[PDB]
This record gives structure tokens, C-alpha cells and sequence, in this order.
């Protein structure tokens, strides 16, 4: 995951419409990646527990 | 763009005094100014209508930084530019920017009530830059070479 | 063909064929060019967007 | 020009920017023109630039 120039994510002044949109985009991205990270480790651990139980059987 | 590469160009400003300085911007012991900007004032008793063109014969984009001076009194306006009202127009074949200076007394910073507004203009290859000024022009001295790439900027107080 | 959507909106003579036209998708070509009075549209992208929509 | 229909109207208009004072006065006479287009919810006022452009 290699990113360079992006958008500003911290703001020192109240601006309104454009800043509301920049904040909303980043908050949307973070919530979606946070969901992906949570679901991934859940599916992974369930599968790891199953495959190690399977080897014993 | 990732660079501050500046190339000085041969602008000819006929009829005006160049390299204006200010004690709010000392360089060394004496007064100075922004190194990349050129503060033009009257020469003798006249400030002519400047009309300069600078074509781009290169294969890259040129970035031009320029400005307009906002005096604080009518006395400062006439004693610098003769004309009671200045005007700065910077255009290309596809854009124009006209700025009328405001003459107002603003809060004092470094002993100054006056101000400068900064503007910019990108000139594509094959296009030309045209500057037309009746007064109050803070002229460019050249262009910055523009690039595309992986460069960016960050706010941080972390040590390197 | 030779016309941008804004040129056909304004009525550049070589775009007269596009008068009163409709579309689901307007296709602009690289070869397009203006051949009328030199003009400038502040917020060109917005006028192009709302006409195209 | 009132809108007495039940749909929105889109108007396209413009402002001419001459290159010389003689071109300005030989066309519009007035030394400096002005174009103001307005509705009850908007006003667009434009002063033309007399400039010699590329
Ligand atoms: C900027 O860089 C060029 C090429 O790297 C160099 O030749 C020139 O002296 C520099 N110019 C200025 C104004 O610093
Ligand atoms: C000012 O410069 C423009 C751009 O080249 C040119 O067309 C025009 O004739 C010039 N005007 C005068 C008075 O030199």
C-alpha cells in the first residue's frame, strides 16, 4: 500500500463545505478498512482453528 | 511538483524602477524583498502601461508566481505608481486574471500597514504569458519548473 | 466528431448539425477544435457537467 | 423574460472583452460597459476587461 500526495486530513480553521467533504471521505475510508481488518482476522482465526483441529483428526 | 527549481527570465520593464525593497524584509543590513519577486515603482514622474509577453518554448509546464501591492494611503499609491488606481492583468491564451488593488489601512505588521496578494499562473507548452500593468505590480523574475511524481508535504515536529 | 459539447451548445458554425440533439452518452474526440469567436467559460467543467447530465 | 412554465430554463449568455479603447467605443460607445443578469435569487454582474490578450 504505497501512497504519496493525498488530501489534507487535519485542519486548523473552520471552512465549511469543502472541508466537511474531505473529512467525510477520510472517515468513510477508515470505517471500511476497519471493518475489513476486523472481518479478516475473524475468518482467518476460525479457519486456523479448523485446520489445526483437522490435522489431529 | 517536488522542486523549487527557478529559472530567471528576461522580462524587460521599460519606464519603471526595479528591485524595490522594504525594511520589513531585511536581507543583510539593508532593506530587501522576496528574491523571486520584483517590486516595480515609478521612474522619474511616470509609471507607464507595462505590456510584456513571455512565451513557453519548452516541453514542460512553467509556474509563474506574481503579486499585486495594496498600499495603505492615497499618498503611498501615487508616490509609488503615479496612477491613482492600479491594475494587474496576467493572462494566457486560455485564462485571464485581473486584480484591482485595494487601498486600505490594515493592522501593522513589521511596521507596515500595506499588504501584498500573491497569485500564480501555469503556462502550458506552446502557450504564452502576458502581463499588463497600470500600477501596483509585483512582477515575476522567472518561472518554476513543474514536475509530476511522488513528492508531497507533511506537517510534523518529529526529528529526522 | 470535431465538436465539444460546449461548442455545440453555443453554436459554433461547424457544430450546427448538433442543434436540438439528444444523447445518452456524448463522445468527445481529441481532434475536436473551436472555430468561432475566442471564448472563455469560468467553471467550464460545471457547465459541461450539467449540460451533459 | 419571465418563466411561466412548470420546468427550469437554462440561459447561456456572454460578455465581450475588447482589446482597445477604440474597439470598445466603436462598438458600445461607452468607455466602460457592464452586464448584469439577475433573477429573484441571483445576480451576476460583470465588468468587461479592455486588454490586449494573446
Ligand atoms: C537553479 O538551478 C539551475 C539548474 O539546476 C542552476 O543552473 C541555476 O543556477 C539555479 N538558479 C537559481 C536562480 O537559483
Ligand atoms: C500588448 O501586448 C499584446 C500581446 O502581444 C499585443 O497584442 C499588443 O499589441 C500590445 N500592445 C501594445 C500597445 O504594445
Amino acid at each position: 500500500n504505497e501512497k504519496f500526495h493525498q488530501i489534507e486530513k487535519e485542519f486548523s480553521e473552520v471552512e465549511g463545505r469543502i472541508q466537511d467533504l474531505e473529512k467525510y471521505v477520510e472517515d468513510t475510508k477508515i470505517d471500511l478498512w476497519s471493518y475489513n481488518a476486523e472481518l479478516l482476522v475473524a475468518l482467518e482465526n476460525q479457519h486456523t482453528i479448523d485446520l489445526t483441529d483437522s490435522e489431529m483428526n | 511538483s517536488g522542486t523549487l527549481e527557478f529559472i530567471t527570465e528576461g522580462f524587460t520593464w521599460t519606464g519603471v524602477t526595479q528591485n524595490g525593497g522594504s525594511n520589513a524584509c531585511k536581507r543583510g543590513p539593508g532593506s530587501g524583498f522576496f528574491s523571486r519577486l520584483n517590486w516595480l515603482t515609478k521612474s522619474g514622474s511616470t509609471y507607464p502601461v507595462l505590456n510584456v509577453t513571455m512565451p513557453n518554448n519548452d516541453n514542460f509546464d512553467k509556474l509563474y508566481i506574481w503579486g499585486v501591492h495594496h498600499p495603505s494611503t492615497n499618498q503611498e499609491q501615487t508616490s509609488l505608481y503615479v496612477q491613482a488606481s492600479g491594475r494587474v492583468t496576467v493572462s494566457t491564451r486560455r485564462s485571464q486574471q485581473t486584480i484591482i488593488p485595494n487601498i486600505e489601512s490594515r493592522p501593522w505588521v513589521r511596521g507596515l500597514s500595506s499588504r501584498i496578494s500573491i497569485y500564480w499562473t501555469i503556462v502550458k507548452p506552446g502557450d504564452v504569458l502576458v502581463i499588463n500593468s497600470n500600477g501596483n505590480l509585483i512582477a515575476p523574475r522567472g518561472y518554476f519548473k513543474m514536475r509530476t511524481g511522488k513528492s508531497s508535504i507533511m506537517r510534523s515536529d518529529a526529528p529526522i | 466528431i470535431d465538436c465539444t459539447l460546449i461548442d455545440a451548445l453555443l453554436g459554433d458554425p461547424h457544430c450546427d448539425v448538433f442543434q436540438n440533439e439528444t444523447w445518452d452518452l456524448f463522445v468527445e474526440r481529441s481532434k475536436a477544435f473551436s472555430n468561432c469567436y475566442p471564448y472563455d467559460v469560468p467553471d467550464y467543467a460545471s457547465l459541461r457537467s450539467l449540460v451533459a447530465s
